[PDB]
């Protein structure tokens, strides 16, 4: 229940809302939770084919109470982690992306020329003391370039 | 008492996310660049086909195709191939580094179920309307 | 990564706990497999009571407590104190909350069907691990040595086993325990070494005579003419210096401590030996698999690092064998570790994550269900 | 190091030969003869075509594979860096 709660505390109305209508088509009969094959069918209509062995385990992935089913508050908390672990790889997708563009000569990593070019690249006015700057606090293992950890780290936030 | 100090940092950030800006921008340029590439290369290797006259050129372009693509599919095969070695060459790197350092940031495979957007979306069709990201949500006023 | 970094490693032992995380290449926490319980009502300075004590502060503390061996001859016969050390394994060495790693557990050769589903009973109920698997000791060892079928002589703290393996299938019927083994051979070197005019008198001598056994101990091939090499006395001396100065020379006894892996005569032990194990296990087995077996014969455990303990049991079977056959004994340097390098091998692989027992088939199944 | 000269030999000719038969029976599958031959006149044409979708099919895919193996050529590269900068025998 107190998964049932930041995750409550996380959602708007407005998320709740659709997501309950959402769990309501789950939810065949209307009774009050999801069972093992009340979610095989709505899988099947969302274009999946899971077997016993998988529904559970999806199952039994936010059944606290150990009902075999999903209530809409276990349900909330599946989506809760789910849009979590959905931004989270949209992020570092995005950062790796920007990492390559960044990068071009392919060295893998990032360094004081490229950083400049692409900071200078930017519409903003910056000299050199800029982008030494950046560097010098980016780079921690202070070998002169950024690797995509580093890169990861300094763009922490960022947007 | 680097009283100062704060305006330093905050412009660090100012250009960070003048570059991420940056970024994203170069990114769907390339994106698309690529994709012109790909026509091209395909505008060549396979040009808007032309059927010939009507006894042996049909016939005769007919046997021409079909062994090419015996080629090419060997070839896209032998491709394949080349990837699964490859894939594979990372993911026993996206080891040597888990045990080693443990879960790091942007595995290579990445394991990904379908976003709560999607099923949203799927199900619900039309009203569905929350651009939901993270943008919690507190009284306006 | 979700579980690629997350699978843990737990071989628990008569002697030692072998632990860590699926992917390294050593255990990240060896430690002994003791529970100790105080005898007297008190505490250490700072501290609060303590009701109990586990691995390595059990062993450094033993003056005020009852210690306890949860695991005899490689079974587990206290479920008690066993959770206790998997409690410390967990929290204190790994330092892992368990309800988040997969954990891949190793048992016994014939373990009892019920202990493997009481294990499992505690791993998911009490632990709450996502999901666990148990693997046979030998299994993985072989493994670890890269093939699939062989014999493996294991041996190591409170027990030695023979385990026929063919492609993969442990072969029940032609396993052989030896219960002497690392422990037994301590106790058997101390004797000797009283015997050879010393004294092992307060518990810092008692402790380091293991530490002898260790570092100075031989199994010579032929132990005949090694002993006939004592008396005419060579340089095969060997003086190590206790805690303080006290120089305690072993020239002889050296090797006269592993010569009762070979001959359990040299400590009122009836059974065969090691060697004549290997053989009987193997004229056990299925006649066309015997080549096989032959010329794979593992080992691995703490008691089969003593040097030349492979080209003692390399001939030992090669004039035992029809000469037909091809004898082939292979002893790995990290053969103490073997059975869970196999573990962290095979668990952190790719194709086992479709034999992982989780949370469903459980909650579903029973206990059967991990049971196989 | 020279008793392994024989493993090189077996390992090697084995799994090369392997790989070999496998693409033969994959490729294999994959394959409708052209069978369609003096059947009739326009069905050249109709049929023709699909053959060429069939290629260009293939093709496109192809491309893809290969600019797959290139960006992931390029994670390599950096997932090898990020395996150096994470040493520290320290
Ligand atoms: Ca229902
Ligand atoms: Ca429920
Ligand atoms: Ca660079
Ligand atoms: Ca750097």
């Amino acid at each position: 229940t107190d998964q049932q709660a930041e995750a409550r505390a996380f959602l708007s109305e407005e998320m709740i809302a659709e997501f309950k209508a959402a769990f309501d088509m789950f939810d065949a009969d209307g009774g009050g939770d999801i069972s093992t094959k009340e979610l095989g069918t709505v899988m099947r209509m969302l274009g999946q084919n899971p077997t016993k062995e998988e529904l559970d385990a999806i199952i039994e992935e936010v059944d606290e109470d150990g009902s075999g089913t999903i209530d809409f508050e276990e349900f909330l908390v599946m989506m809760v982690r789910q849009m979590k672990e959905d931004a989270k790889g949209k992020s570092e997708e995005e950062l790796a992306n920007c990492f390559r563009i960044f990068d071009k000569n392919a060295d893998g990593f990032i360094d004081i020329e490229e950083l400049g070019e692409i900071l200078r690249a930017t519409g903003e006015h910056v000299t050199e003391e800029d982008i030494e700057d950046l560097m010098k606090d980016s780079d921690k293992n202070n070998d002169g370039r950024i690797d995509f950890d580093e890169f990861l780290k300094m763009m922490e936030g960022v947007q | 008492e680097e009283k100062k100090r704060r305006a330093a940092t905050a412009r660090r950030q100012h250009l960070k996310s003048a570059m991420l800006q940056l970024a994203v921008t170069e990114i769907e340029k390339e994106a698309a660049a690529k994709e012109v590439e790909k026509q091209n290369y395909l505008a060549e290797h396979s040009p808007p086909l032309s059927l010939p006259g009507s006894m042996q050129e049909l016939q005769e372009l007919s046997k021409k195709l079909h062994a090419k693509i015996d080629s090419v599919d060997e070839e896209r095969y032998d491709t394949e191939v080349k990837l699964q070695k490859t894939i594979k060459e990372l993911e026993d790197l996206s080891q040597k580094l888990f045990d080693l350092r443990g879960k790091f940031k942007r595995p290579p495979l990445r394991r990904v179920r379908m976003s709560a957007d999607a099923m949203l979306r799927a199900l619900l069709g039309s009203k569905h309307k929350v651009n939901m990201d993270l943008r919690a949500n507190l009284k306006q006023v | 990564d979700e579980d690629e970094t997350t699978a843990l490693v737990c071989d628990n032992g008569s002697g030692l706990v072998k632990a860590g995380f699926a992917g390294d290449d050593a255990p990240r926490a060896v430690f002994p497999s003791i529970v100790g319980r105080p005898r007297h009502q008190g505490v250490m300075v700072g501290m609060g009571q303590k009701d109990s004590y586990v691995g390595d502060e059990a062993q450094s503390k033993r003056g005020i407590l009852t210690l306890k061996y949860p695991i005899e001859h490689g079974i587990i016969t206290n479920w008690d104190d066993m959770e206790k050390i998997w409690h410390h394994t967990f929290y204190n060495e790994l330092r892992v909350a368990p309800e988040e790693h997969p954990t891949l557990l190793t048992e016994a050769p014939l373990n009892p069907k019920a202990n493997r589903e009481k294990m499992t009973q505690i791993m998911f109920e009490t632990f709450n691990v996502p999901a666990m698997y148990v693997a046979i000791q030998a299994v993985l060892s072989l493994y670890a040595s890269g093939r699939t079928t062989g014999i493996v002589l294991d041996s190591g703290d409170g027990v030695t086993h023979n385990v026929p393996i063919y492609e993969g299938y442990a072969l029940p019927h032609a396993i052989m325990r030896l219960d002497l083994a690392g422990r037994d051979l301590t106790d058997y070197l101390m004797k000797i070494l009283t015997e050879r005019g010393y004294s092992f008198v307060t518990t810092a001598e008692r402790e380091i005579v293991r530490d002898i056994k260790e570092k100075l101990c031989y199994v010579a091939l032929d132990f005949e003419n090694e002993m006939a090499t004592a008396a005419s006395s060579s340089s095969l001396e060997k003086s190590y210096e206790l805690p303080d100065g006290q120089v305690i020379t072993i020239g002889n006894e050296r090797f006269r401590c592993p010569e009762t892996l070979f001959q359990p005569s040299f400590i009122g032990m009836e059974s065969a030996g090691i060697h004549e194990t290997t053989y009987n296990s193997i004229m056990k087995c299925d006649i066309d698999i015997r080549k096989d077996l032959y010329a794979n014969n593992v080992m691995s455990g703490g008691t089969t690092m003593y040097p030349g303990i492979a080209d003692r049991m390399q001939k030992e079977i090669t004039a035992l064998a029809p000469s037909t056959m091809k004898i082939k004994i292979i002893a790995p340097p990290e053969r103490k570790y073997s059975v869970w390098i196999g573990g962290s091998i095979l668990a952190s692989l790719s194709t086992f994550q479709q034999m992982w027992i989780t949370k469903q088939e459980y909650d579903e199944a029973g206990p059967s269900i991990v049971h196989r | 190091s020279y008793s392994s000269y024989l493993a090189k030999a077996d390992q090697k000719r084995g799994k090369k030969q392997t790989a070999r038969e496998t693409k033969k029976k994959v490729l294999a599958e994959r394959r409708k003869p052209l069978n369609i031959d003096h059947l009739n006149e326009d069905k050249l044409r109709d049929k023709a075509k699909e053959l060429w979708d069939w290629l260009y099919q293939l093709q496109t895919e192809k491309y893809d594979f290969a600019e797959q193996i290139k960006r992931k050529k390029y994670e390599i590269v950096t997932l090898r860096n990020r395996i150096d900068q994470a040493q520290k025998h320290s």
